[PDB]
């Protein structure tokens, strides 16, 4: 007797939804959160002057062993010895 | 105790008979506890199938 | 699966950890074959580290018998008359060194599963629960709606 | 021995023979015995709680 | 027919021993057996979820059971326990109520005076002695 | 005095914190039920089948209790005296009955 | 600041007055004693105890078994001390730990019984109409410890 039209939560008549005490209370901690973000990145240390190149050399040295990284590559080396040890598939009794 | 194991077991899983009263009370107020005594549900031995279901006498 | 397959409590052989700890593990029998690659790390287990396996727990007794065979074998046998066989075929001496090591481990109860991953034999100390637990009592003992 | 109750290795015939004679030993009376609880008297699955008081 | 399949019947038996128990034709006919022997182990790898959640349901039905026999709730003894540092799980707290009613009913009259001591914190501000079972002890 | 708990069933609490304060100490010794509050056992002693004449025409009396009743009313039977339901007395097929454990595990 | 009586006046829960801290300190001083002395003189037998052990807490007593689901890196047969006891009762009495009983105070020993691996589990993932299915099979491993002997040392 109680029908929606078709997919209840789409369309142009839908299934109505309200808010319960659980989803105010939620939503209102998470704006406490929000806002103690906002006053903790009110006040910076550095004045966006003194931070001009506080990191260039740290961050110059990290892209050099970045490309370092990406140009020693190579074939891995190649011995003698597991050519040769592929031999004792047939050790018997010695 | 020390409870010789069959006596033990049958004074554990024993059945209670409780007796309710009715007289103004609201229905569904009598049903819950009824309910929760005749599923078993006030007993630390609680189980789905350890059929540890009670007698409620309501009057 | 579980409702597939059968299951089992945990328990000891014969109280084990209670008095002394023995070795649950009785004999192992290997068969090796003197030629044949798949008999290769049994054949350098048994040239380097079978005497020192034995010399380490002389509760067991080892035999290697030194048979053709396609598939080498090491069959476990337990104080409580369970006998396990393995496979070594094919397998590394660190591997075969692992699995008998793994074998004088373990006990000779059935590897299914253990249903409650604890045994005690005495549950309750102050007395297992009862429905009269908890409740008090009346004088004469008299029940609900009663006269005398 | 460990899981045993002890009237699994003894076995016992008359316990209540055995503990008078074990009072009378001990200078104890007498046990009478007292029904302690009960639930369900008249259904074919009772639960008594006898308990046995000395002095 | 250069190398046709000789052991197929390795095969079969080896999807079909996990069907035994199953009832109908899909304890011996592959073509069924395979699908519900999927099913059944799809089942199997999804359940263990659902165990721990159902186990702790149950503990937390007996706790609740145990904690009103005490005239508690649970919600009170959890939270109270929890306060005076005491950390027992839900498994162990049901373990205690059903093989330990002496342990249990200490620890039920011990969240009972936490929640009293708490509810006259409340009204008082400590002033003075803020509780006996208050103060929690500090670590390093 | 206060107590937390009332302390008449199954206990009497007292809840202690130590000197160093970093263990409780609870003490709990088990309350017995007094002699006040227990009620005699009963001692029937029904005797009513000794007629003047013979006294092993008792003894033949003794097994004269014996009943039979068909399915219907037996399972109404039954189930009026355990308080159950007519389902749990109608038997089951072999599949159910041989697809049963005879020897499961034990604990304790 | 006077109400007549009526259905919402007072409260409905009865009116709570916790004792005084000082008798109460002397209060408690006497029952650890007691308990002490108890412990001194041997009036308890059979008591069991609450362990963390590997992420878990068990609840032990003497005699009995313990499966662990890993590892140990110890021999069978080698005897170890389990610290972390957080409850230990006998008859009559329970010693509650914040969160955890002292060095001193309880002794849990646990010998190694068994190293073994679990039964397999299979670990199946399936979707439909997707050509989705994977299979494994894991044994973990298990370790099983005797527990031989919980102690208690008058230092309370
Ligand atoms: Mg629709």
């Amino acid at each position: 007797r109680g029908r929606i039209p078709g997919r209840q939560w789409i369309g142009k008549h839908r299934r109505p939804r309200f808010v319960s005490l659980r989803a105010k209370q939620n939503m209102i901690r998470r704006l406490e959160i929000e806002a103690e973000n906002h006053y903790w990145l009110s006040m910076p240390y550095m004045t966006r002057e003194q931070e001009r190149g506080h990191a260039a050399v740290r961050r110059r040295e990290a892209f050099e062993a970045i490309k370092a990284a990406a140009t020693s590559k190579f074939p891995p080396h190649r011995f003698i010895a597991d050519q040769l040890d592929h031999l004792n598939v047939t050790k018997k009794w010695s | 105790s020390s409870f010789s194991r069959a006596p033990q077991q049958w004074a554990t899983f024993a059945r209670i008979w409780y007796l309710l009263d009715g007289k103004m009370q609201p229905p569904g107020k009598l049903a819950a506890m009824a309910s929760i005594r005749l599923q078993g549900l006030h007993k630390p031995v609680y189980h789905a199938l350890s059929d540890c279901g009670d007698h409620v006498v309501i009057m | 699966t579980a409702r597939g397959t059968p299951s089992r409590f945990l328990a000891s052989v014969l109280h084990n950890g209670l008095g002394r700890y023995v070795q649950q593990l009785q004999r192992l029998s290997f068969s090796v074959s003197r030629d044949g690659a798949s008999s290769r790390g049994a054949r350098e287990f048994v040239e380097r580290e079978v005497i020192d396996f034995a010399r380490r727990n002389p509760g067991v007794v080892i035999y290697v018998n030194s048979r053709p065979c396609c598939v080498p074998r090491v069959v476990a046998e337990y104080l409580n008359g369970a006998v396990r066989e393995e496979s070594i075929h094919c397998k590394s001496v660190e591997e075969i060194s692992t699995l008998v090591q793994k074998l004088a481990d373990q006990s000779g109860l059935d590897v299914i599963r253990i249903r409650k991953p604890f045994h005690t034999d005495n549950p309750s100390i102050q007395g297992q629960w009862h429905p009269f637990t908890n409740k008090p009592t009346t004088f004469r003992g008299l029940r609900p709606r009663e006269v005398q | 021995m460990t899981g045993k109750e002890l009237f699994e290795m003894w076995k016992i015939i008359n316990p209540m023979g055995l503990l008078v004679e074990e009072l009378k030993k001990r200078n104890v009376s007498a046990p009478e015995s007292r029904l302690t609880r009960q639930s369900g008297g008249t259904t074919a699955l009772p639960l008594y709680f006898v308990g046995l008081y000395c002095d | 027919l250069r190398n046709r399949v000789t052991d197929r019947y390795f095969r079969i038996q080896e999807v079909l021993k996990h069907a035994r128990h199953f009832r109908g034709r899909k304890n011996r006919c592959y073509r069924l057996a395979v699908r519900t022997v999927i099913r059944a182990f799809v089942k199997c790898t999804k359940a263990r979820y659902l165990k721990k959640k159902n186990m702790r349901t149950l503990w937390i039905n007996r706790i609740t059971a145990a904690s009103q026999e005490h005239g508690l709730k649970y919600p009170a003894l959890i939270g109270n326990l929890v306060k005076c540092q005491v950390e027992l799980n839900r498994k162990v707290l049901a373990d205690l109520a059903i093989y330990e009613p002496k342990t249990f009913k200490s620890l039920a009259a011990l969240a009972s005076r936490r929640r009293h001591e708490g509810f006259a914190a409340a009204l008082g501000d400590g002033k003075e002695p803020e509780g006996i079972f208050s103060r929690v002890v500090q670590y390093h | 005095t206060y107590s937390p708990l009332p302390d008449d069933y199954n206990c009497n609490v007292e809840l202690a914190l130590t000197s160093d304060g970093r263990t409780i100490v609870c003490y709990h010794p088990s309350v017995d039920i007094p002699y006040e509050h227990t009620k005699p056992i009963p001692r029937p002693d029904p005797v009513h089948n000794n007629e003047e004449t013979h006294d092993q025409v008792l003894k033949t009396r003794l097994e004269e209790k014996v009943e039979h009743l068909e399915e219907g009313p037996m399972i109404e039977q039954l189930s009026k005296m355990f308080f159950t339901t007519k389902h749990r007395w109608y038997p089951h097929g072999r599949y159910h009955r041989c697809r049963k454990n005879l020897n499961p595990p034990k604990d304790r | 600041g006077y109400v007549p009586k009526t259905s919402l006046s007072s409260p409905p829960w009865p009116e709570v007055v916790l004792p005084d801290p000082v008798e109460e300190t002397r209060h408690h001083a006497e029952v650890v004693k007691k308990v002490n002395e108890m412990i001194v003189t041997g009036q308890y037998g059979r008591l069991f105890a609450v362990v963390h052990f590997a992420s878990r807490q068990w609840k032990v007593t003497s005699e009995d078994l313990i499966l662990i689901g890993n590892e140990l890196d110890l021999a069978c047969g080698e005897r170890i001390r389990l610290e972390k006891v957080l409850l230990v009762g006998a008859d009559n009495f329970t010693l509650l730990g914040k969160p955890l009983l002292g060095k001193d105070l309880v002794r849990v020993e646990a010998t190694v019984i068994e190293k073994t691996e679990s039964w397999p589990r299979i670990i199946m993932r399936f979707r439909k109409r997707k050509n989705f299915k994977k299979k494994r099979i894991v044994t973990t491993p298990q370790t099983v410890l005797r527990i031989n002997s919980i102690e208690i040392a008058p230092c309370l």
